[PDB]
């Protein structure tokens, strides 16, 4: 996922 | 292993920065809040107990939270702007009407409170990590951040009344800000539904966790 | 009132646990028809709610409705683990409300809430969750009982032997689970607006639109 | 009804 990524 | 001072040191350090609006209302917004949930993730890597937790309970965390946090911050900054809310500084605003009247009626309750910036970095921690803990070591630091807005009120001279009390008028606020975020989130995917305004990717992620 | 006085009001102003008679949903709904009924009595015995205007007084109630409802069946599933006790003849079991609402019982028995605590909690909520939403006093009194119970809260804590730092950090536990109760009736709204709903119950439905 | 109550 999109906010897996960013963290 | 943080005492309240370095805790609060590194809560207003983290803070996000005010953005400013791109410039169809709810397209402004949506854009708007897409760019605060880069900076909020990030903010949230640097909130204090929660690099710890799961990379699978951070997700959550955020997924429960990001509406609250994002209203807590315009809340927040528009506090002194009393009958309007700020999404940005170039975004002055005066079914959503409803959710309008709410937080304005929460920063109304701020400025009346005279809410300080160390207790608003605390209570939006406090949302961050408190949001979706239900769905041990996410209540001591929860423990921590209370003892930690003890320590501020006491530090300005308030009673160990005063601090109860305080305390208290300050945790029942997130109980609105909940409830804002509820209807709100039912409000978005209704715009989602009937195709109006399109919301951005990272935005339909944190859509389809409620 | 003193804080003793105050949780003697509240404790014998509590309204009585009731019995239950798609289905299932019917039951429920039943069931929280008539509680609604011994709520309003109970809430015009709440210290300071009388005092409130007519108007404000509907409007704490179609509020919170849904948020005193749950938090007493929470609080009379506390001593039944994995269960929920609608009442007495019905008790359900293992739907992400549910799982919510087993996951705030378990918080109380963590915790060990007491009675005294949850009458407390639960006038709070009657008042708080509708406080914000000329006519400022009425909000300034609700502000001022609100903070009589906060008191009061602290006083039992202190009664029965807790420290200042486990007073404050009780006190933030306790009021940190109203959020996710305001967040359960929320959900639950959402649910009973999407079985037959009595006229009472469809007035509550119809305040949050 | 809630106001009759
Ligand atoms: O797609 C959207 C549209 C609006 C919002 C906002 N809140 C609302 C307002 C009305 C209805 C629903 C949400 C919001 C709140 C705080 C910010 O700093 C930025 C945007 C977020 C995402
Ligand atoms: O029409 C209804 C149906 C169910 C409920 C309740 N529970 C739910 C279940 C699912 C969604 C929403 C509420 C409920 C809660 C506590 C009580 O003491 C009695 C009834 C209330 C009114």
């Amino acid at each position: 996922k999109i906010l897996h990524r960013l963290l | 292993s943080l005492t309240a001072d370095q805790m609060v040191s590194a809560l207003l350090d983290a803070e996000p920065p005010i953005l400013y609006s791109e410039y169809s209302m709810m397209g402004l917004l949506t854009n708007l809040a897409d760019r605060e949930l880069v900076h909020m993730i990030n903010w949230a890597k640097r909130v204090p107990g929660f690099v710890d937790l799961t990379l699978h309970d951070q997700v959550h965390l955020l997924e429960c939270a990001w509406l609250e946090i994002l209203m807590i911050g315009l809340v927040w900054r528009s506090m002194e702007h009393p009958g309007k809310l700020l999404f940005a500084p170039n975004l002055l605003l005066d079914g959503m009407v409803e959710i309008f009247d709410m937080l304005l009626a929460t920063s109304s309750r701020f400025r009346m409170m005279n809410l300080q910036g160390e207790e608003f970095v605390c209570l939006k921690s406090i949302i961050l990590l408190n949001s979706g803990v239900y769905t041990d070591h996410i209540h001591r630091v929860l423990d921590k951040i209370t003892d930690t807005l003890i320590h501020l009120m006491a530090k300005a001279g308030l009673t160990l009344q005063q601090q109860h009390q305080r305390l208290a008028q300050l945790l029942l606020i997130l109980s609105h800000i909940r409830h804002m975020s509820n209807k709100g989130m039912e409000h978005l995917y209704s715009m989602k539904c009937k195709n109006v305004v399109p919301l951005s990717d990272l935005l339909l992620e944190m859509l389809d966790a409620h």
